[PDB]
């Protein structure tokens, strides 16, 4: 190994590199996620396709189990390592314990790995922040987030990446319980949040949902077009 | 050691008033052939305690080496503190037990005799780690042959003199010369008091054979 | 040595004897064989005292760790799985262990059977020991699922009485534990001679 | 790099440990009070968003059936310490059929509060309050990053701990009762917090010798708050 | 070849009273068809309320006694208080299983007081189980002593015999009678008797001779 | 200034300044001399009481490594203790591997290699010790060696380690060293130690004298200096 | 001991990364490669570094490495630094084939090499593999494929790739001359001839300064065609006839 | 000042200043005093607290049946060397079945603390040991240092403002040798009441006393067998 | 024996300008057969085969390991492998398990990669090579195939008589054998082409 202190404290009581490795997350792509009562929804923005290539390998949303889903921001390689180890961990949990994997267990593993990885001798911290969405115990929807420190932190909706303060400001006018909680209206409202992004080109939107019993469904950018059209229709009804 | 090559034979030791006398013979038999008829089987440890052993002689050379180095180290500490004979007994018991726990036993049968601080000491260490104190010890076939003489006279007389102890040892070694096949008419007497440790020379026995003139 | 266990509509019955011999010589008459792992688990002693006692204590330690880490009580299958994985790592070195695991689950009743040979299996009735076959006979006479409570008490008590009556390596006090949804409850500790006077006629 | 992990001062102690004692200060506050009736304990969560679900943030964790806890500042290192401390107390139950008493718990923690080592890893940035009920009655225990473990009767940590310790020294004595100490703590809490006190800010953790189980108050805490 | 075990024999007794724990043992140490000594007490005084006896192979007895003493000092020097009786029993069970696959050839009996101040006898096996019983006889003369203790202590197999709590001097005459009667027929028993009594006021010892053969 | 930091680096003029700084560390230490006679080697260390806080018989720098070998260290005491432990270990290996007494040349060369191995790398510092080694043997005579902090180890008749390194050997070498038995050399070392620094900078000192040779029959021990009391009845005659 | 430590894996004082950006700027000054959009087959193009006349050219391959049977790879950057990577890549693919007796489906191969590179991005504190390199291949699950490794560990599955400062204008020509549907390999070869005609400073495109290798599916074989020089010569003559066709607008 | 950073670097004046910094870190501990009679050895330390409500940080801790140590400086190194001390005691108590002589134990402590004073990668141990024990030749009062140059005395005192204590030990070291336990202990606190400023007086809860005797086992005391020790005093000479 | 656990017989025969290798088809447990299509002659490059006989575990294991090392060699160097090189590789692979030995008797038969020169050799279960000029045999039955080939071999053989000779040898030596039977596969290779024929053997 390398016997040196990548972790040193500040003269005023900080960690120079963990809060600062959050900046690499802060300068990555945006991704949101909410829970409905029966259907959970998330998606990433900024596919940033050069219109003439493939994109099926750059997918930032994958799965570890048939119950749980991933998301991240920041740089993608640390996400790839964490996802590989997370697949291994969920399957090793399936080896002993015969349950479907609880979301809280795999988040504790990810956060525990992240903190004992940052603690050790000469290993660069993972500059990601994951979103771990699943519904296992009696179909109860849960979504947790991470941090480069390794703090799993359960929410009901979330916004990360570039300009997440703005996205959460849209989420402020979106924190009503009603908002009618339909599947199409909640998904399209998430779509409207991704529409409140810095560019909102209309074709770079990628969203995937899970209805707490099925598997992952990759959508088709015509249903989202009708979602955007009816969002524009409701915006016209405001006038 | 699984198979002892060159074995000794029985060792006798007994306390008396302010001292312990130990005598063992000087034979190095291999099988039945008395191959090494001039060897030393008693180590005179530094100034108080004193060692005599049985079984494989090479292992006794090894423990002589190790104990010599330890005694040299404490004497070079210069603190004025030495090993009590009971401490040596404890170390030797732990050494033999840790040998046999690893299934590599030291084939020996050891007797530790010492006189320190007014009190005599006579300790025993077996190969298997069985270790105890006794007013009179007898190893090998000595526990079968010269032990009841020791236990007879110590029951008959609880205290002793130095002369009575030495005479009784002389008689027991004569008897062991009479009917041990692994025995030899040459033995040395070693004695500790408060005056130091003394190794006597290669004494012998005076025998009788007047039963042979009968048919 | 003869233990049994069977689950039914109202939970799980566990009974055992209390004789533990040594070859042809009986050591004690009051060996509490059903090792109380938790307020919701009961382990037994089935072949060997030290192995069953030690490994069930280690399993109880592990279960308490699991509960204190997840704030949620362990299942039965998980405990049997952990026990089988811990026992499997000394296979062939001479461990004799045939214990049983009983408890209440999210699914409800749970009954598994873990050997030192590693035959972790589910089921509804089990019986371990030298005279286990006698218990199998009279139990599979009297077995149903829709039994009452005192009927099941009489079934287990009669079964252990017949087993200790025929086998030579079994005897002593008949313990009787009852696993419920909330927790297990000791019923009674009955001697053989009392059952002989009561059930001989 | 301006004197890293392995150097004293010209006048005093080590740099990094002093910087850890500085590092505690950014954490949220917590107050535990030893009382002969039992140990009580309280904390502030510092919730930012309404999305930030209140019952998921942990400050009081469950060490044993009669041992509580409180942490500071950094969360995950504290969770690691909690995990291994639980393992070692469970090891005590394994080899002793009994409860590792709270002083022996914190000695087992502070054997490696400072075992920080990168060669032959960093010191930890958390101050911990431990409460429990041993055979000598209740106990309240306070440790630090430096391992300087001491018994405290009613310790306050973290942010704004100066006025908390002062105004706690104003009201504390030896013959306190339970509920008086509970409300006397939460008065200090709503003097040191910044928001209005309601059901989701704070959480209580009380352990009694006869009520060893359930080191928590769940939404009777609302009734406790409305009594001021 | 070299065999790692040998049978040294011995007989250790324990009786759990209402507020006392009597542990007695002969001090004969033998091997095969010889006598090594007539003074080797199997009893050992650990604390003010704990006496352990160890029979069987003698070297393992010495090693186990010293390791238990070391761990007693470790608990005391770590946690400012002595161990209980059951903690020592649990620890000894962990030790006897910690050398499972190379066993001690040692019978073990721990007597002592609990935390309520009552008698408690914890038996053992060579491999590491234990249980809290009222009376045990360990070693070669176990079977010569267990049914008589079943007759007298347990009042078993009797009719119209009420249960009197076992007093002290009655237990003393019991111990003397059972060791004389067992020393008549055993070959591994005699030449002395070291009786240890644990009360709420300390440890007593007592030396009673026997027959000299 | 730039090159005296590490113990691995060389200088623009070609030497290691760490070794020099460790050599002049021993310059502030107590004065320790030694001299041999025709049947033995005598040591002597000018040892000082602090003010009034000592006990006259603690922490003696005259060690005793083997049955016939001891050290006469001066400098940092704990480093000398560790080095003495290494020397005891090396004499232990030789006695354990060959069954007889260690020759002093081989012992000194092994110790010099150990010191050199601590002078090479950058992880470790050079030693802050400089010590003496005496011996006697029936087939070899008296041997007196000398080890610097660098590791240069060769032999002397007499030496001195401390402040008055020159100022002792100014009048050490005018001793008729061959024709004297060591029983004269006892009061000779007494007068040499008593000459240097009676009262000028410090207040009081105290004498130790080590002693090996034929007169000890091959043993090494401190003299019974109180027996024959040879310093003071000659020290009071050495001031005039 | 602690004053000889470079940064190696430590973040910047402004929020960025050091060895990754400097590895990319080590990539940009190297040889230019590319592959094309072709369905029934896929190709590679490569530029000869060190075109001095006193070489041997007896290796048959300077940028291509025929790695398993149905996969090759181009490369750009430090050479033996990549040769170690080719050794490990082939060894990983061959132990995969050892494990299953079925050829490697090429994306877990790409993730294997990317995680090898990533392991020296986080810990180890060594010089990162400052080499980007291509991938061609075939499978049972997607057919013909193209992939692009990077020193960060990110890989994109491309259909028309990108190498450094000499090839940004090449990718601009790839987008302004995007093709889809025409899988005819000769059209793609004419396109690549056009791309390296603009981008390379080789005057009039000497064939000694270029290298082209293709990979077609033949009956059950998936042969890799490291083609010879004469067909390159007549391809260039075809392309310069197409330049005459381009100046038919005069 | 750029050579004064690490343990490996010798200074150009030869004084390794990391050792001096560890010494000054020892000088910022609590006051403690150790002294022996011909038959009894008594060491007395001083406790301090962070605030009024908290308990006092203890200094005198138990080691073995006849060995007890005082301490000043850091507490992590204190408990580290404590665990090593108990381990090395029970090792020889296991092997040789005897109590340890004190001199070889303190030599092993010095040989233990040598390694963190010579290689690169460990700090010198901030530690303030005052060791009392019983070999065959009576009580011993040893002290250590972070430079591992352990001393034997008849009466020492280390910690903050401990020099007036040393003056007291100078002017009563002749009187120390003859007396029994009681006036010896009150000489010890007639050093500790000068380790304090004069406008306050030594109370119960801040002082600790540990006696080991040639027939007496080592025992620590706190406030209750110290209320007998605190009476038998006069006021300071105001 | 352990060699007679699953049966097996491999014959290779060198002709004039070509080489012929043949083996049996039977797979089964000690007395119970299972299938008639078990492969024991493996292609290792062009115009060069290898045959494996003995325990089927070591047959498939050594075949996959050898294919592993063979492709690593043929990828580090673009040329194809000479047979002596393959022989030394098989010797090294078997000799790595000197004390953990495989139960196999590999037989290598191939042509020259530059010329049309044939090659035969055989090895033992520890890595003892043996090059000859006429024929090598392996498997359970030995003396049968030795008697047949020492009865039927001629030095200069057109491939047709080579085929008929190895055909008659395999048919008669298999029909005399008990545990190895149930069909014969024959590979007769040369510079121009590769022929694989299956014979109508007695299914008894």
């Amino acid at each position: 190994s390398y016997d040196r202190a990548i972790t040193v404290f500040s003269p005023d009581g900080h960690l120079f590199q963990v809060e600062y490795a959050q900046e690499a997350v802060k300068k990555g792509s945006t991704a949101v996620g909410v829970r409905g009562r029966d259907i959970v929804v998330l998606g990433v923005e900024k596919k940033s396709v050069a219109k003439l290539q493939d994109e099926r390998t750059v997918r930032k949303i994958c799965a570890l189990d048939d119950n749980v889903c991933m998301a991240f921001a920041g740089l993608t390689a640390d996400a790839r390592i964490v996802i590989n180890r997370a697949r291994v961990e969920c399957q090793s949990h399936r080896l002993t314990v015969e349950d479907p994997v609880t979301v809280e267990y795999i988040t504790r593993y990810i956060a525990s790995l992240k903190q004992r990885y940052t603690q050790s001798n000469g290993r660069r911290p993972f500059g990601i922040s994951a979103l771990i969405v699943g519904f296992d115990f009696d179909g109860t929807p849960r979504l947790y987030q991470t941090d480069p420190s390794g703090t799993y932190h359960a929410w009901k909706a979330n916004a990360i990446g570039r300009g997440a303060k703005s996205v959460r400001e849209f989420l402020e006018k979106n924190y009503t319980d009603e908002a009618i909680e339909t599947d199409d209206l909640t998904i399209k409202l998430v779509i409207k949040a991704l529409l409140e992004v810095v560019q909102s080109g209309g074709k770079n939107i990628e969203l995937a949902v899970m209805r707490r019993d099925q598997s992952l469904k990759i959508l088709n950018p015509e249903e989202i077009e009708k979602y955007v059209a009816e969002i524009e229709k409701e915006k016209e009804e405001n006038e | 050691t699984q198979n002892p090559m060159v074995t000794g034979t029985s060792v006798l030791g007994v306390k008396f008033e302010g001292g312990v006398v130990i005598a063992a013979d000087m034979l190095g038999s291999y099988g039945s052939l008395a191959r090494f008829r001039n060897i030393s089987r008693i180590m005179r440890v530094n100034n108080s305690t004193m060692l005599g052993a049985s079984g494989d002689y090479a292992d006794f050379q090894y423990l002589k080496q190790v104990l010599g180095q330890m005694v040299i180290d404490e004497e070079l500490l210069g603190d004025g503190h030495s090993y009590s004979p009971r401490a040596i007994h404890s170390w030797l018991t732990r050494a033999m037990y840790s040998r046999r726990s690893k299934m590599n036993p030291l084939w020996n049968t050891m007797v530790i005799g010492g006189y320190a601080d007014g009190e005599s000491f006579l300790g025993y260490v077996d190969m298997l780690g069985v270790a105890y104190e006794a007013p009179s010890l007898a190893t090998g076939y000595g526990a079968y042959l010269a032990q009841p003489l020791l236990r007879e006279v110590l029951e008959k007389q609880p205290v002793l003199s130095q002369t009575e102890a030495r005479d009784l040892v002389e008689r027991c070694m004569r008897v062991l010369y009479y009917r041990d096949a692994r025995s030899y008419n040459r033995f040395q007497i070693a004695t500790v008091t408060e005056k130091g440790v003394e190794i006597e020379g290669p004494l012998s026995t005076e025998t009788n054979w007047d039963i042979a003139h009968m048919i | 040595t003869t233990t049994l266990a069977f689950k039914f509509r109202h939970g799980v019955i566990v009974a055992a004897d209390s004789r533990a011999t040594a070859g042809a010589y009986i050591a004690s008459q009051t060996v509490k064989k059903v090792i109380e792992i938790n307020p919701y688990l009961l382990g037994t002693m089935a072949g060997g005292a030290a192995d069953c006692s030690f490994w069930e204590r280690l399993l109880a330690r592990q279960c308490r760790i699991y509960e204190l880490r997840n704030k949620e009580r362990i299942s039965v299958a998980a405990a049997s799985k952990l026990l089988a994985n811990m026992v499997y790592q000394y296979k062939g070195m001479g461990l004799s262990m045939g214990t049983m695991i009983c408890g209440w689950d999210k699914r409800g009743p749970g009954l598994y059977y873990v050997d030192s040979e590693g035959n972790r299996i589910s089921g509804a009735t089990f019986s371990v020991g030298s005279g286990s076959v006698y218990a199998y006979g009279v139990m599979d006479r009297g077995y149903s699922y829709d039994l009452e409570v005192e009927q099941a008490y009489d079934l287990a008590r009669r079964a252990i009485y017949q087993a200790t009556y025929r086998d030579a390596y079994s005897g002593g006090a008949v313990n009787l534990y009852h696993v419920r949804e909330d927790g297990w409850i000791r019923v009674s500790s009955d001697n053989v001679a009392d059952l002989h006077e009561k059930y001989s006629g | 790099y301006d004197r890293g992990v392995n150097t004293f001062s010209p006048e005093g102690r080590l740099f990094q440990v002093e910087y850890a004692i500085e590092a505690i200060k950014l954490g949220s506050t917590a107050i535990g009070i030893q009382t002969s009736e039992g140990v009580c304990l309280a904390v502030e969560k510092r919730i930012t968003s309404p999305l930030m679900e209140p019952s998921s943030i942990e400050k009081i964790v469950e060490i044993d059936a009669h041992i509580g806890c409180a942490m500071s500042g950094l969360i995950a290192d504290a969770k690691t310490l909690i995990d291994k401390a639980r393992v070692e107390t469970q090891n005590h139950w394994f080899t002793y059929n009994e409860t590792m008493t709270v002083e022996s718990v914190t000695q087992a923690v502070s054997n490696l509060a400072l075992q920080f080592g990168e060669e032959d890893s960093r010191p930890f940035g958390v101050a911990l309050l431990f409460g429990g009920v041993d055979e000598k009655g209740p106990q309240l225990f306070h440790m630090d990053p430096s391992g300087t473990f001491v018994q405290c009767d009613a310790r306050a940590i973290g942010s704004a701990s100066e006025g908390a310790q002062s105004s706690l020294q104003e009201v504390y004595h030896k013959s306190m009762t339970l509920k008086e100490a509970i409300k006397s703590s939460l008065i200090i809490l709503k003097q040191v917090m910044e928001e209005k006190l309601n059901a989701t800010n704070i959480e209580l953790a009380t352990v009694q010798p006869g009520q060893n189980f359930h080191m928590f108050t769940k939404e009777e805490l609302e009734e406790v708050i409305k009594d001021i | 070849r070299f065999s790692p075990y040998v049978f040294n024999g011995g007989t250790i007794l324990a009786i759990a009273g209402e507020d006392f724990a009597i542990v007695a043992s002969d001090t004969r140490l033998s091997e095969g068809f010889s006598i090594h000594t007539r003074d080797s007490p199997k009893c050992y005084k650990l604390t003010d309320k704990t006496v352990i006896g160890c029979s069987g192979f003698h070297g393992d007895c010495l090693t186990l006694t010293k390791i238990i003493e070391a761990r007693l000092k470790m608990y005391k020097h770590s946690n400012n208080k002595a161990m209980t009786t059951g903690a020592i029993a649990a620890m000894l069970s962990t030790i006897l299983y910690s050398r499972r696959f190379f066993p001690y050839y040692v019978y073990n009996i721990i007597g002592g007081l609990d935390e309520e101040g009552k008698g408690a006898v914890y038996s053992f096996d060579p491999v590491g189980s234990y249980q809290r019983d009222s009376f045990k006889a360990g070693g070669s003369a176990s079977a010569m002593l267990q049914p008589l203790l079943d007759n007298q202590v347990g009042f078993k197999n009797m009719q119209n015999v009420e249960h009197v709590p076992l007093s002290l001097d009655r237990a003393m005459r019991l111990v003397k009678d059972v060791f004389i009667s067992a020393a008549e027929r055993d070959v591994y028993t005699g030449d002395a008797l070291r009786i240890c009594i644990v009360t709420k006021e300390g440890i007593r010892e007592e030396t009673v001779s026997l027959r000299k053969d | 200034t730039g090159y005296d930091l590490s113990a691995s680096t060389f200088s623009p003029d070609g030497r290691v300044f760490q070794v020099e700084y460790a050599m002049k560390a021993v310059e502030n230490s107590s004065t320790a001399i030694g001299i041999r006679c025709k049947d033995g080697v005598v040591f002597g260390v000018e040892k000082l009481v602090l003010s009034k806080l000592y006990e006259e018989g603690s922490n003696k720098r005259l060690f005793n490594v083997d049955r016939h070998v001891g050290m006469a260290v001066a400098g940092l005491l704990a480093d000398a203790r560790s080095l003495a432990d290494i020397a005891r270990e090396e004499a232990s290996n030789f006695r354990s591997n060959f069954g007889y007494n260690i020759p002093l040349k081989h012992l000194a060369d092994r110790v010099a290699m150990y010191v050199h191995a601590y002078t090479l790398y950058s992880a470790v510092r050079p030693f802050g010790c400089s010590f003496m080694l005496g011996s006697y043997s029936v087939n070899d005579g008296a041997q007196l060696y000398m080890i610097d902090p660098s590791g240069v180890s060769y032999g002397y008749w007499g030496c001195a380690i401390g402040k008055a390194r020159q100022a002792a050997k100014t009048e050490i070498e005018k001793l008729q060293m061959k024709e004297m038995t060591c029983r004269d050399i006892v009061k000779e070392v007494a007068k040499i130690i008593y000459i240097v620094h009676d009262e000028v900078k410090d207040k009081a000192f105290e004498l130790e004298l080590s002693w090996v040779g034929e007169l000890t029959n091959g043993r090494h021990e401190i003299v019974p200096k109180d027996i024959r009391e040879e310093a003071e009845k000659y020290a009071k005659e050495s001031l005039k | 001991s602690r004053r000889y430590d470079s940064r190696t894996t430590i973040f910047s004082p402004e929020g960025r990364l050091y060895q990754v950006e400097y590895a990319m700027e080590a990539i940009g000054h190297a040889g230019t490669c590319l592959g094309i959009l072709a369905n029934d087959g896929v190709l590679l193009a490569a530029e000869r570094r060190n075109i001095h006349k006193l070489l041997d050219e007896v290796f048959f391959s300077e940028k291509i490495y025929k790695l398993n049977e149905d996969m090759a790879c181009s490369v750009a950057g430090i050479t033996s630094d990549a040769n170690v990577l080719t050794n490990e890549l082939r060894l990983i693919a061959q132990r995969y084939l050892l494990q299953y007796q079925e050829p490697i489906p090429c994306e877990q191969l790409v993730t294997a090499l990317c995680d090898i590179k990533q392991a020296y991005t986080q810990f180890g504190g060594k010089r990162p593999f400052g080499v980007s390199l291509l991938y061609i291949g075939w499978d049972k699950h997607y057919g013909f494929q193209l992939y692009q490794s990077d020193p960060s560990g990110n890989y994109g599955g491309w259909k028309a790739t990108c190498i450094g400062n000499n090839s940004a204008a090449a990718v601009s020509m790839l987008k302004q001359d995007y093709k889809e549907g025409e899988m005819t390999l000769k059209s793609a070869l004419a396109l690549a001839i056009k791309v390296l005609n603009k981008t390379m400073d080789v005057s009039k495109l000497s064939a000694e300064k270029v290298e082209i290798a293709t990979l077609t599916r033949e009956n059950g074989k998936t042969v890799i065609r490291v083609l010879k020089q004469k067909e390159v010569e007549q391809l260039i003559k075809k392309h310069e006839e197409e330049e005459a066709k381009a100046e038919r607008e005069k | 000042n750029q050579y004064d950073n690490d343990v490996t670097v010798w200074s150009p004046q030869g004084r390794i200043h990391q050792i001096e910094y560890a010494m000054e870190a020892v000088k910022q501990g609590s006051a403690t005093v150790g002294l022996k009679s011909k038959t009894h050895a008594v060491l007395v330390a001083l406790k301090r607290a962070q605030s009024e409500l908290a308990a006092h940080q203890k200094k005198i801790l138990h080691v073995d049946n006849h060995i007890g140590i005082s301490i000043a400086g850091l507490t992590a190194d204190a408990r580290l060397l404590c665990n090593f001390m108990r381990q090395e005691c029970l090792d020889s108590r296991f092997v040789f079945d005897r109590p340890l002589p004190v001199s070889r134990l303190v030599s092993l402590i010095g040989s233990k603390t040598q390694i963190p004073t010579q290689r690169y990668g460990r700090r010198p141990y901030g530690v303030g040991l005052l060791i009392a024990g019983y070999d065959d030749m009576g009580p011993h009062i040893f002290q250590t240092c972070p430079s591992a140059n352990y001393f034997d005395c008849r009466a020492m005192s280390i910690g903050a403002r401990s020099q007036s204590a040393r003056t007291y030990l100078e002017r009563h070291m002749s009187e120390f040798m003859e007396c029994n336990l009681n006036e010896l202990v009150k000489h010890g606190l007639r050093a500790l009441r000068e380790t304090l400023p004069a406008e306050q007086d030594l109370t119960t809860k801040n002082v600790s006393i540990g006696i080991v005797g040639k027939d007496l086992e080592f025992t620590i005391y706190d406030d209750d067998d110290v209320s007998p020790f605190l009476e038998g005093l006069e006021e300071r000479p105001q | 024996s352990i060699m007679s656990y699953n049966g097996g017989a491999v014959m290779a025969m060198k002709g004039k300008n070509c080489v012929a290798i043949a083996a049996d088809r039977r797979f089964g447990i000690q007395a119970q057969m299972v299938t008639t299509d078990f492969q024991k002659i493996f292609p290792m490059g062009d115009r060069l085969y290898i045959g494996l006989a003995g325990l089927a575990t070591d047959v498939q294991t050594v075949a996959q390991r050898l294919k592993f090392r063979l492709n690593l060699y043929e990828l580090k160097e673009g040329r194809q492998i000479k047979p002596y090189t393959l022989m030394s590789m098989v010797a090294n692979l078997l000799y790595e398990k000197r004390f953990g030995p495989y139960y196999t008797e590999p037989v290598i038969a191939g042509l020259d990669p530059k010329t049309f020169k044939p090659f035969i050799c055989s090895l033992d279960l520890i890595g003892c090579p043996m090059v000859t000029d006429d024929f090598v045999v392996s498997g359970t039955c030995a003396e049968q195939m030795y008697g047949m080939c020492e009865s039927l071999w001629e030095p200069n053989m057109d491939p047709d008589h080579l085929f008929e000779t190895i055909s008659q040898a395999m048919l008669n030596a298999v029909d005399r054998d008990a545990v190895s039977g149930m069909g014969v596969i024959v590979h007769i290779i040369e510079k121009d082409k590769i022929t694989t024929r299956t014979l109508k053997a007695r299914m008894d």
